[PDB]
């Protein structure tokens, strides 16, 4: 369910100011 | 990205359960029979004090948790009283995190915990509580809007000094503080050992994700120095554990609040910015602090 955009966002090294993702990252996303 | 919309549609659903709950319970107590008051009053005075004898002693907080129970266990077979006093104690609770936790940000931790207990053994308070602390904190949904018209100051939960006067930004920020330390303690504690198979956890450490992305979300127009001192409250109160929960996500979103959203608006000088950014210091070197573990 999540958009390849959000995935993109979570995989990045940083968030942006109005872009954060509203619901948090499951646990395969988290290093 | 936030759905700001949603939020709006959250945050006047909780609006509208603040109108609610003083219709069908607040007056019909007030138009009710003298023999039940009377046994309220009791009973509502026999509660307030216990709030206030929360120590950092888990033994302490035990006969707390106990004693409360007896006294809610005492209205459960009466649907006007026992709500009733759910809506008393979720004011209490809201009302010792103005007051106690912002002279003592550490004393949120024992609160926390017995509002957490409070939460499960009596889950009608979940939506007495939750409306509450939005409409007297809606930061803690990461609602924001305007705080120029009249209209805009009461949503956001500014009180009257007096006819037309404001209460003092100090008054309203450390009431906010107190009152998001409390909530933070709660989404990143863990469930006694009692529920914890049993039962997911009301309040969980995703909110405190919702809080932090919702206002690095929401426009700089809207930011005052309110949203960076919940932040710092929050930080004090969760930091460490909501590391724990989303490791290098949670970095990337400590550094955002931390580093740029204090950057964007350093021209305020907002003084919760700067201690917000001494924060996001600490543990950019190592020293990052937790409240002290409860003692025995
Ligand atoms: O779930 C979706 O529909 C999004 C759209 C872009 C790729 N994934």
């Amino acid at each position: 369910d999540l958009a390849e955009e959000t995935l993109k966002i979570f995989r990045a090294n940083k968030f942006e100011l109005g872009l954060v993702p509203d619901i948090p990252p499951p646990p395969a996303l988290v290093a | 990205m936030t759905n700001f919309d949603k939020i709006s549609k959250m945050f006047w659903h909780y609006k509208d359960k603040i109108a609610q709950i003083k219709q069908d319970i607040v007056l019909p107590i007030k138009k009710a029979d003298v023999n039940v008051r009377n046994l309220l009053s009791r009973h509502k005075r026999k509660i307030n004090p216990k709030f206030g004898q929360l120590t950092n002693s888990n033994q302490q907080l035990f006969k707390i948790q106990n004693e409360l129970t007896q006294l809610i266990n005492d209205t459960k077979g009466d649907s006007l009283a026992y709500h009733w006093i759910l809506n008393f104690i979720a004011k209490a609770v809201v009302h010792q995190a103005e007051t106690e936790v912002r002279v003592k940000p550490e004393s949120a931790l024992p609160l926390g915990k017995l509002t957490l207990y409070l939460l499960v053994q009596f889950p009608e308070l979940q939506e007495l509580f939750m409306a509450r602390l939005v409409k007297k904190c809606p930061f803690v949904i990461g609602f924001t809007c305007e705080i120029d018209t009249e209209k805009g100051r009461q949503n956001m939960g500014w009180k009257r000094n007096n006819e037309n006067k404001w209460e003092d930004n100090t008054s309203y920020d450390e009431r906010m503080g107190g009152i998001l330390s409390l909530f933070a303690i709660i989404t990143r504690l863990q469930l006694p050992q009692e529920f914890i198979t049993t039962t997911s956890h009301p309040f969980p450490i995703a909110l405190s994700w919702h809080i932090l992305a919702r206002i690095c979300n929401t426009p700089l127009n809207l930011i005052t120095n309110t949203h960076f001192v919940i932040l710092g409250s929050w930080w004090d109160a969760a930091a460490v554990q909501f590391l724990q929960a989303y490791g290098n996500q949670a970095s990337k979103l400590l550094i955002l609040i931390g580093e740029e959203l204090t950057s964007r608006m350093a021209e305020k000088k907002y003084v919760g910015a700067a201690r917000l950014r001494i924060l996001l210091e600490a543990w950019q070197n190592n020293n990052m602090e937790s409240f002290p573990e409860m003692s025995p």
